[PDB]
């Protein structure tokens, strides 16, 4: 299982930290951990990713505001969301980029998804 | 008999055979070597020339050049009878794909130097559904006995052909169609018992299939049917974004453990006109029809484009350390890995032409038009 934590409601300019905790077996079947944002009536979109080796990557819409890091002591991956905006309001999914591939394509892992709401 | 180089990585030497560079007045020669049958073959536009690898037979078939493959002699495994005197002279057979007509000679001994009119009466023939009008032609051929023979065409069609019935008697039957697009690799897998073996098929689109083929009244089954193209592209795109639109799959080869394959691909960087050859090791899970890329290596000693549209580079993997040989038009690159990577190259002179290859458990054999057979033995 992928497990995600840290969602909630803040005001514009506030800050939240999401976390993603992966089991041993899943961590073996993925290249990295990422986060997808889904505003409502929109599709999911990847906004942050960090390889197992700690190489971080941020989408253009968040890269000056959010930070993605890993704690190597437990492998937990953190998305620290600073400088929040009303348009950051969305469900956020943590995501494991799979190493295995099937008939339907790459076999990825998803968290259950957590709500972030930013009011102005 | 003549060693040209021996170092602690490899030996390159000649293999004295009955091949002769004066079989034909024709520069263009098709051919290959079957070390397991013990014979080599070249053909031009008129005749196929069959020669022993241990120190020949001319079969006129008359245009573009046909595609020819050798077959094993009629074996009778585990008979209670004393062997015949005369059964120790059968040498094996010959299949010629002329256009849409497959021609099978069970025994080449009886057709030596016979004009085609009359030798054709010794053959079994099979009309294959090949669109010669539209430009379709035979491309690759694999001898996958005891199951039979697999043909591909330049337009992606794959025929499984049987050459015995259920009782060892020679025939020529289209067993099954196994289906711009084109097959890049036909490879033998393990024998599974009486008349049955696996065959691996790779297309240039990245489709990889494992087929269970049988001469024994069974009908073909796919055990694996996956597409590896995007996975390989993803393994490359971060360091080599020019892989997008240039990734090309050239060959594949099974590994030891029967569940993994090695694939040979290339990508091209137009900024500096470098072609980069990629070795991708892929593990397949038969249960779930899925795979993963275990490892990716780029060749460092050979970055040339293959501009001969006919030449197809070919992998050889001897049957710890894993050795991967890749034969290019005028070089053989040797890669070794702990079963750190390291890489050697054997560069050939540019005025010799490779016209086919063969292999045994330890060595790659390269048929050159001008100098005969060269053996590349990698030390393990």
């Amino acid at each position: 299982q992928l497990v995600e934590s840290g969602g909630g409601s803040v005001q514009a300019g506030g800050s939240l930290t999401l976390s993603c905790t992966a089991s041993e077996s899943i961590s073996k079947r993925i290249h990295g951990i990422g986060w997808f944002r889904q505003r409502r009536g929109e599709q999911r979109e990847e906004i942050a990713y960090i390889t197992t080796g700690g190489r971080p990557n941020l989408g253009d819409s968040v890269k000056d505001r959010f930070t993605i890091s890993r704690d190597k002591s437990n492998g937990t991956v953190y998305l620290q969301m600073n400088s929040l905006k009303p348009e950051d309001t969305a469900v956020y999914y943590c995501h494991g980029r799979g190493r295995w591939w099937g008939t339907e394509g790459r076999l990825d892992y998803w968290g259950q998804g957590t709500q972030v709401t930013v009011s102005s | 008999s003549k060693v040209f180089t021996e170092n602690n990585r490899y030996i390159v030497k000649t293999l004295q055979t009955d091949y002769s560079s004066g079989f034909s007045n024709d520069d263009e020669l098709n051919g290959y070597i079957d070390m397991q049958i013990g014979y080599g073959l070249v053909n031009d536009h008129k005749k196929v020339y069959i020669w022993n690898i241990h120190s020949y037979i001319t079969v006129p078939f008359r245009a573009v050049a046909p595609r020819c493959i050798l077959t094993f002699p009629a074996t009778m495994d585990e008979s209670p009878l004393a062997l015949n005197p005369n059964d120790q002279d059968e040498t094996g057979g010959l299949i010629i794909i002329k256009g849409s007509k497959a021609i099978y000679y069970e025994d080449i001994n009886s057709i030596n130097n016979l004009n085609f009119k009359l030798s054709e009466k010794f053959s079994h023939e099979l009309e294959l559904p090949i669109n010669s009008s539209g430009g379709e032609k035979c491309d690759l051929m694999l001898n996958c006995e005891p199951a039979g023979i697999v043909l591909s065409t330049n337009m992606g069609r794959i025929f499984f052909i049987t050459i015995r019935n259920s009782m060892g008697k020679p025939q020529l039957k289209l067993g099954k169609l196994l289906n711009n697009s084109s097959v890049v690799s036909l490879r033998n897998g393990p024998i599974l018992g009486k008349g049955t073996r696996l065959v691996y098929i790779t297309t240039n689109k990245g489709i990889f299939q494992t087929w269970q083929l049988s001469a024994t009244n069974s009908h073909p089954t796919k055990l694996i049917d996956v597409n590896i193209y995007e996975a390989i592209l993803e393994s490359l795109q971060d360091l080599y974004p020019f892989a997008h639109g240039t990734l090309k799959i050239w060959d594949s080869h099974p590994l030891q453990d029967e569940s993994s394959q090695l694939f040979l691909s290339s990508i091209y960087d137009s900024s500096c006109n470098e072609t980069y050859y990629i070795l991708s090791t892929i593990i397949f899970d038969s249960s779930s029809n899925s795979f993963t890329i275990f490892s990716t290596y780029r060749l460092n000693t050979f970055m040339e484009s293959i501009t001969d549209t006919k030449f197809k580079p070919k992998i050889f993997i001897p049957q710890e350390v894993t050795s991967i040989l890749v034969m290019f038009p005028n070089a053989v690159v040797i890669t070794q890995v702990n079963s750190r990577k390291w890489e050697d190259i054997v560069s050939l002179r540019n005025d010799i032409d490779i016209i086919g290859s063969g292999y045994d458990s330890k060595s790659l054999y390269v048929l050159t038009k001008q100098m005969g057979v060269l053996q590349f033995f990698v030390k393990e």
